[PDB]
């Protein structure tokens, strides 16, 4: 909102462009509406008769989502777990001083009848339950992430961590891309069931049936990816959390990354609802997502594939980011931690070694390298134009739209 | 290409028509905020 | 314009030529005639003998469009939703304070009588219904959209957004490129059930039901893609709007961008009409389409592949246009932006860098107009040996051009 005027005849024009939305939703400010979170478990009719509804329904493609949540539940409320500490998130109180708590202490409600087959159903079956027939229901939770091939890949994870202690084989038919179990993720209340499981043996890490998280897992952080490459990011640079945020240099990713590190969402905390604020439905965008991050998404996964990261050779490239200067400045970034080491004597006996225009800083800091870049025209040098080709020619393997292909496309000529 | 008429002639007139208009381009500012650019300072070169 | 004579023998000749037409139609001028949105759905006999009728007639090529229409007004009438705040557009108030709004209350009127099948059709079926039939019918408006095998590709869109809590299969036979159910599309009362359909789950972004849009939402935007493509310019190069705006440097670019910039119309809107100018049949020549903003088109869209989009590798190349002054300008900008990048300390820990503190040819240090056409005139109006070079850079090593593509211009005019 300045002036643009046409010059050739002197009028004005009021540039503008399409309205677009979805702000992110924070964890904390939900639990400012509501205090607790609801489980419509609806059905709940024989613990037994479940069992059989499900063992079934499950060698064909009908079993009722109804009839998995309500048999889950039943099978799962081990009111097992005493707590050593505290337990406390948001304002929600969970457990204290000594107390033994369940799963499901996670808020249970009921509701609608519209039920499927009748009272006592295909009573074959026995107490094989809680041993091995939940760790699979919630082991194909995870199987229906994944697109590609890798599905069946994960699938054999299933079936060799059913063996343990009860062994039988496969139960399903139909391929996948969505379409069998992998449907189970859209119900709002089977994908609150696996955040408690995970949620709950993620404290009571050494329970017995913690084996559970071998597919209740992939819950914890789901749709929080820029948290994530943040901590790689760190970790591939050796520097600090504090360091590494001084070392943003756009706009946009600055933004980004204020965005993300709002105060009052224990992010940082131990064992706190956060990681799961997608599939406990408190919050409908996440803030921590890539794609909500799209321009910190760039720079930091670009900058750790120049630093030789192989995770970062498969990141996804973000559309509407500003290019070019997002790899300038993760060129610079990648270049001064990739050409001046750590390296400082550790040990010793006795004996040991006090250390102390176009050649480039001794350190890593942004301010003597920014200086540097200045005095340099703003434009990379050719060593430093060389220092990215040799990190990504000799890539091979590289899909369509990747942050890997478009470094080897843009640095190996 | 029809036939039956001068090609060479009616070539380098062309040639010299599509070289002209290709490389000196319109170019010129059409919208400003107060500041603008008023471009008019300043042999085997075109003209 | 003015008084051309022949030299040879001094008479006047008075060069003219044909008369071009189709002047574009905005959305708001049309408001001003009618005040409401006819969705003619004539025929109303029966929300169940309808669900077999289409059922069955799917399973064939020779179910009528007159029938879907009915039968998707009548699975669709779940008068759900409630506006937190108010809903206004164009004058036409549709709904204020806390009231409950269905799909439908965009305006309803009924018609003539050359019905098909018989009474009480094919009644096998049961309210399999509203939960999955409606969002197939309406998926198919997308799958016709599509020319290249794309098109099966994104039925399987379909296929695997049914099975959520209900899954069948298949239903129809023969292929597509425009005959069997992608002909819905010139039903004039089949498009404004999905603009109202895509418009309503646009403002309840969150029902239940919202999943509908996965087929209506190519409706949003339909035929105004100079709009897409600026935006993306602006993303693109960093740049706000009004600063891109400075950069348009040619006569048919700037009467374009001033057409699409035409202040009564709602674009920038949260929730109005004007994205579905097209399929409400608002509009039958949109204004920010980009066969109407060809000049705009080419420039926006070459000047983001040398920044190196990767959409604009397949746009399209307008004919018609003024290509080596579009070019040299484009060049120029994507110059610009492309060799001074951003680049400022953002975060510090109370110890920062205070920035300010090769002569002629050396080009400006900003991304600002001015100065950079100054040094353009400087440098003779040609571009210099390095703003070729990175051009050259920019498109050499790109890989799949398809034949008339401004990817495919932009390589062979700069990979030599």
């Amino acid at each position: 909102s300045v002036t643009v005027k046409r010059i050739i005849d002197n009028t004005v024009i009021v540039p503008k462009l399409p309205a677009n939305e979805d702000p992110v939703e924070y964890p904390a400010d939900y639990f400012r509406k509501s205090k607790e979170i609801p489980l419509y478990i609806n059905t709940t009719k024989s613990l037994s008769d479940l069992r059989g509804y499900v063992y079934q329904g499950l060698k064909s493609g009908n079993v009722s989502i109804i009839h998995v949540n309500s048999y889950l539940y039943g099978a799962l409320k081990d009111i097992r777990g005493k707590l050593d500490k505290d337990w406390s998130s948001f304002g929600i109180n969970i457990g204290k001083a000594g107390d033994t708590i369940g799963i499901f202490d996670l808020v249970s409600l009921k509701a609608l009848d519209g039920v499927l087959p009748d009272g006592v159903s295909d009573a074959s079956r026995t107490s094989a339950d809680d041993k091995w027939l939940p760790l699979y229901l919630l082991g194909l939770y995870r199987v229906g992430r994944t697109q590609m091939p890798e599905y069946r890949k994960k699938l054999m994870d299933g079936l060799t961590n059913q063996c343990k202690m009860i062994n039988e084989q496969f139960e399903p038919l139909v391929p996948e891309g969505r379409d069998i179990f992998d449907v189970w993720g859209n119900d709002s209340n089977y994908t609150k069931i696996v955040a408690a499981v995970d949620m709950f043996f993620h404290m009571f890490k050494k329970h017995e049936c913690a084996s559970f998280r071998y597919g209740t897992i992939v819950s914890r952080f789901k749709d929080c990816a820029a948290l994530a490459t943040f901590g790689h990011l760190c970790k591939i640079t050796g520097m600090s959390t504090e360091d590494v945020t001084t070392w943003i240099l756009n706009r946009e990713v600055a933004d980004e990354m204020v965005q993300m590190m709002l105060p009052g969402q224990e992010i940082d905390k131990a064992d706190s609802y956060m990681p799961y604020l997608i599939d406990f439905g408190l919050s409908s965008k996440s803030p921590y997502s890539s794609v909500k991050n799209p321009a910190f998404h760039f720079w930091g996964q670009l900058t750790a594939l120049l630093l030789r990261s192989t995770r970062a050779r498969n990141a996804r490239q973000p559309d509407d980011i500003e290019y070019t200067s997002l790899t300038t400045a993760g060129l610079l970034y990648a270049y001064a931690v990739g050409s001046s080491a750590d390296l400082a004597q550790q040990f010793c006996v006795g004996d040991n070694k006090y250390t102390p225009t176009n050649a480039p800083p001794q350190g890593r800091d942004v301010v003597e390298w920014l200086g540097w870049f200045e005095d340099q025209n703003r434009k990379p040098t050719p060593d430093m134009m060389q220092y990215a080709k040799r990190a990504v020619m000799s890539l091979q393997g590289l899909r369509e739209k990747t942050i890997g292909k478009y470094a080897k496309s843009e640095f190996d000529k | 290409q029809p036939d039956d008429i001068e090609y060479t002639s009616l070539t380098t007139a062309g040639l010299l028509y599509a070289y002209a208009v290709g490389s000196s381009a319109d170019l010129a500012q059409q919208f400003c905020v107060g500041d603008n650019k008023y471009t008019p300072d300043d042999t085997n070169a075109p003209p």
